[PDB]
């Protein structure tokens, strides 16, 4: 378990995906050209997980950039780490998906997916021990949702023994008031329950409410939202990019986090919350990080964890702190919030401490939770999907590309079964 | 038959085609297989000019399809604020109820059209209106945890 | 002289095996490069330490050990450690992908890709033995390799070495240092499939060793380094009778005769005393009667249980250091009368005593202080069934909801093996209940 092949599809996938490489390269001491500028040996011991070693001590990210819209292609090169990506790993079509899930999954994106698989096989064979694949994309669009889920099914059928991991962003009317997004998200969730082992739910509803109400940003921008995403993606991948024993690979994380195959949607959280202007934010204490981590205002998914029960929880502490104090606070919050954990999974909270904190912070806490409260997120999309689907609004945009209308009823039925399954274990007791 | 052509012209946003067809006797209140009028399709696809033209030529602003949807239901659902106000100006039943118990306030609240929610409230939207499952517009905001919507429903 | 081959499986077995062989060399006077100056015969011998070490032509003493793991991270530290030149390089076997804390991966899928290579390497060591007597197998319960691959290895060793003895040193999972939630599954699974292939298993409760490090050694947050240094000190006392001259437990068969009355209840309880911090180098030397009374305190046991709640079937007292035999008899006669220690009706209520007159060796860098006399008590008591009960309860809580079961059946394993393994554990608990009348 070593290398991980990163893929980013669509405008949102490349937006948060480029910001992801900008943040972790700064942590590993890699400049935009690819040279190692770090002053700590701990930054290169696990560098082969996300990077490939090239020429004169040049590290190249093992990333694949895909989008049906050629516009976002040049937007990545205009960024900071634009040239660090391999030019062969740019697979871009001719016209955008137009927020149509059927165009990305069945017609336009179905043509370009063969060109993407060739780049995946090229990177896969260049790995000693491939862990799996990680994907960043949105569910409300057409490219990242439609073609992303298609690319997942084609990859999982060639590399079935590998772990499929996604960073999927959830639509929200507060960010993008496009009414077909419930359609695209529901059809994608139906794909993610069957063809992914781990899925981090990054809700734009939560990102907006954190920027608007907590961070007091009157008009949140995509840069303000992606700042929370990159800070979360860096935290959830800490145990993969640094030496450790707790959840050090994608498979050991999945075995500890996914008690049932369909319930593999994680609720991420981060502490403390920054707003791109930290100024002189003091380092919080271990009890403050523990309490703020399980706070509903710190979750990247618009869900109240006090409304459900934690099936499994992984906590990642970063920075110089007492290992004994972390053990005390984690065992303390499990007694205070005893009723918010299922009692038929003993020792379902695992804690890992990393010595290297992220940039601009000295004490950070990352929260990865498999909570039954995530059903509030799916219920919200299901109600918006049902409101549109009952009136058959804009249904011909999808049936005009080869989709059968029974795929909508199957995606709706499959997602409702997912909600009832979360409620099934939220009420189950140990007798 | 000019009824089918007026339906397609209203859906596609062909302003000139709509005016020509009405001059030749096209049924402004024609219906498709589901009972949708050209005003339904115009209000759905955001063709504001065609909405005003139809209303000036005997279009029933409170027409319903098989599922009991008025043009105001669809305009509130899709989120066309300009069309919502034009429909209300021409006598749209703000508290029309479809076969699912939904009022235009329900659909505007579910889809997150907070501006349309405010406009409907100013025109007598019954906040006590329950759908087929007993939920009101306020219940939808509390169940979904939409604090922004819950504040608007308190004025 | 009958040779013993040690097999270390998984990260726990490798790291614990690493600390044990470091301690063995210090006790026997073996330099890190394998040279033993006090070894009179060069190129081969017949002494007691030859049971654990073979000898080359150049006077090098190589351990009769095999290190196996499905991933190379942990074994690579042995290849580059202080004792890098001590082991045969072909006895360090590594795969590329581990079992991911999954019993099915270590036993069925990933484990089968290297099982035949391990057996051929073991056969190479076995062919260098004039009279092989058995194997010592070090492994964890909760790990995928420590549980899945070990049970696969024990099954194969019963075919090629049916008459040879097989002793385990198992690592019982503890939540304080647990790395996986499915460790109760892997512990019950590997116990069911190994119960018929193992003649004697010494369980080491990580929680028991963790608390001893905090209480007796004043270590605030113990690590594997602190646990393994104390574990190896106890393993050395258990295997000292095989490596030195003595009269108690001189071969692997005598372990079963003295500690295993019935083959299913082959889980002895070990107790070590004294455990004194290295910060107290000028401590008061405890008497034989003091360290012997400490063997019956529940706070000094390698498995968390109360022997006062159970009955004894056997009891061996292994002493090391300045220990006069008449003081042992006096200390035992007091314990037989003072403490309420109950043997079963069918066992001779006696104590087997073995004394090694050399004080225990401490590892430089360890947390232990030098003592003039120490004692390790090996006893087969029914109170160890509490350890199985705590595991079975955690098993029953998850398996009722079928949690994490799809990870096991997805790696080629029938779901019915869970209930078959659980039913075998239920039968093991009744065996202890039927003895403790
Ligand atoms: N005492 C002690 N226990 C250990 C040590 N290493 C791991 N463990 C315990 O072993 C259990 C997990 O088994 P591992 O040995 O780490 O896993 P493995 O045998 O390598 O199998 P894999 O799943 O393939 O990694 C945990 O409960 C740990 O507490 C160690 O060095 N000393
Ligand atoms: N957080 C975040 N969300 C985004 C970003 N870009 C787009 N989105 C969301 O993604 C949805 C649109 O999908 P998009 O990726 O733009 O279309 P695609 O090109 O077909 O994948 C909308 O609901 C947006 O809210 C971004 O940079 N950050
Ligand atoms: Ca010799
Ligand atoms: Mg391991």
């Amino acid at each position: 378990m070593r290398e991980i092949v990163h893929i980013q599809a669509g405008q949102c996938g490349n937006q948060i995906g480029a910001k992801f490489w900008e943040v972790i390269s700064d942590e590993h001491g890699i400049d935009p050209t690819g040279s190692y500028h770090g002053d700590s040996d701990l930054q290169l011991e696990r560098i082969n997980v996300y990077y490939n070693e090239a020429t004169g001590n040049k590290y190249v990210p093992r990333a694949i950039l895909v989008d049906l819209e050629p516009g976002t292609m040049d937007s990545v090169r205009s960024g900071p780490f634009g040239q660090i990506f391999r030019p062969d790993n740019f697979v871009f079509g001719q016209s955008g998906a137009g927020n149509n899930w059927a165009k990305g999954h069945y017609t336009e994106g179905a043509e370009l997916v063969d060109s993407v698989l060739d780049v995946v096989r090229k990177e896969s064979e260049s790995c000693d021990c491939l862990q799996g694949f990680q994907l960043t994309h949105s569910l409300g669009g057409g490219t990242g949702s439609g073609m992303g889920t298609l690319l997942i099914s084609k990859i999982r059928e060639e590399y079935p023994d590998r772990i499929m991991n996604t960073f999927s962003v959830m639509p929200s009317p507060k960010v993008s008031d496009t009414v077909v997004e419930p359609y695209n998200a529901t059809l994608s969730v139906h794909q993610l329950v069957e063809n992914t082992d781990e899925t981090y739910c990054i809700d734009n509803e939560a990102l907006y409410d954190i920027c608007f109400r907590t961070l007091k940003l009157t008009t949140p921008t995509y840069g303000d939202l992606n700042h929370l995403v990159s800070a979360t993606m860096s935290g959830v991948t800490t145990c993969l990019r640094f030496p450790g024993q707790l959840n050090a690979d994608l498979r050991k994380l999945a075995v500890n986090m996914v008690p049932f195959p369909r319930l593999h949607f994680f609720m991420p959280g981060f502490a403390p919350l920054t707003s791109r202007g930290s100024q002189q934010y003091r380092a919080l204490t271990v009890p403050e990080l523990t309490q703020q981590m399980f706070d509903s205002k710190n979750m990247m998914a618009a869900c109240d964890p006090r409304h459900g029960r934690y099936l499994t929880v992984a906590a990642i502490f970063r920075g110089r702190m007492s290992m004994k104090e972390v053990d005390e606070q984690m065992l303390n919050v499990q007694n205070k919030n005893s009723s918010y954990f299922v009692e038929w999974i003993p020792n379902n909270v695992k804690t890992a401490v990393c010595d290297i904190p992220p940039r601009g912070l000295k004490m950070s806490a990352t929260f990865i939770g498999n909570s039954t409260a995530i059903q509030e997120l799916f219920k919200r999309i299901s109600e918006q999907f049902t409101a549109m689907f009952r009136r058959k609004a804009f249904l011909h945009w999808y049936t005009g590309e080869g989709m059968d209308e029974m795929e909508f009823t199957e995606a709706e039925s499959n997602m409702n079964d997912l909600v009832s399954e979360y409620q099934q274990y939220q009420d189950a007791t140990a007798d | 038959d000019l009824g089918k052509k007026l339906l397609e012209a209203a859906r596609a946003g062909q302003d000139d085609e709509v005016r020509i067809l009405m001059a030749n006797g096209a049924d402004v209140n024609a219906t498709d297989a589901s009972g949708l009028t050209p005003l339904h399709l115009a209000a759905t696809y955001g063709h504001l000019e065609i909405v005003e033209v139809l209303l000036k030529h005997g279009a029933d602003v409170n027409a319903i399809d098989i599922m009991g949807s008025t043009p105001l239901h669809l305009a509130a659902l899709i989120g066309h604020l300009e069309i919502v106000e034009v429909l209300l100006k021409h006598g749209a039943d703000v508290n029309a109820v479809d076969t699912w118990g939904d009022t235009p306030l329900h659909l505007a609240a579910i889809m997150g059209h907070l501006e349309i929610v405010e406009v409907l409230l100013k025109h007598g939207a019954d906040v006590n209106a329950q759908d087929k499952f007993g939920k009101t517009a306020f219940d939808i905001s509390i169940d979904n945890g939409n604090e922004d919507l819950a504040e608007i429903l308190q004025k | 002289m009958r040779e013993c081959i040690s097999i270390h499986v998984g990260q726990a077995g490798v790291q614990i095996g690493n600390a044990c062989w470091e301690l063995y060399c210090l006790e026997h006077g073996i330099q890190p490069d394998g040279q033993m100056p006090s070894d009179k015969t060069i190129g081969g011998g017949d002494d007691s330490f030859n049971t654990f070490f073979s000898e080359t032509g150049a006077g090098k003493h190589v351990p009769r050990a095999v290190f196996v793991d499905l991933e190379p991270t942990v074994i690579d530290e042995v290849r580059t450690g202080t004792y890098r030149q001590l082991f045969h390089p072909e006895q360090l076997i590594t795969g590329k992908e581990d079992a991911a804390n999954n019993y099915a991966r270590g036993h069925y899928t990933i484990g089968k890709e290297i099982i035949d290579l391990v057996l051929d390497r073991i056969r190479k060591l076995a062919d260098q033995c004039t009279g092989l007597q058995g194997f010592l197998v070090f492994h964890s319960f909760g790990g995928g390799t420590g549980s899945g691959f070990t049970s696969l290895l024990m099954e194969r060793l019963s075919v090629d070495y049916g008459k040879k003895s097989k002793l385990e040193f198992s690592i019982y999972p503890a939540p304080q240092v647990s790395t996986a939630v499915v460790e109760p599954y892997n512990s019950i699974l590997t116990t069911h499939t190994t119960l018929e292939h193992s003649d004697c298993a010494f369980m080491v409760d990580n929680e028991a060793i963790y608390d001893i490090c905090r209480r007796n050694l004043d270590i605030e947050r113990p690590t594997y380094t602190n646990l393994n240094r104390l574990i190896s000190q106890i393993v050395s006392s258990i295997t000292a009778s095989l490596r030195f001259d003595g009269a108690l437990n001189v071969d692997l068969t005598e372990f079963q005769t003295n500690l295993v009355p019935y083959p299913r209840i082959h889980f002895p309880l070990a107790t070590y005393a004294p455990v004194i911090s290295a910060e107290k180098a000028y401590h008061e030397q405890l008497s034989v009667a003091e360290i012997t009374n400490a063997c019956f305190e529940p706070a000094n046991q390698m498995v968390k249980c109360d022997p006062r709640h159970g009955k004894y079937m056997a009891c061996c007292l292994l002493y090391r250091g300045d220990v006069v035999p008449k003081d042992v008899n006096a200390a035992i006669a007091t314990i037989k009368t003072k403490r309420s220690i109950q043997f079963v009706d069918w066992c001779p209520t006696g104590f087997k005593v073995g004394i090694n007159y050399q004080p225990p060796t401490v590892v430089p860098g360890g947390d232990l202080a030098k003592v003039q006399r120490a004692v390790c008590m090996l006893s087969n008591t029914t109170a160890i069934a509490e350890a199985w009960a705590r595991l079975d309860h955690k098993f029953d809580l998850m398996y009722a909801k079928r949690a994490f079961v799809h990870w096991y059946v997805g790696e080629g394993m029938e779901e019915g093996e869970f209930s078959e393994a659980r039913e075998d554990m239920a039968a093991l608990e009744k065996d202890y209940e039927e003895v403790g009348v």
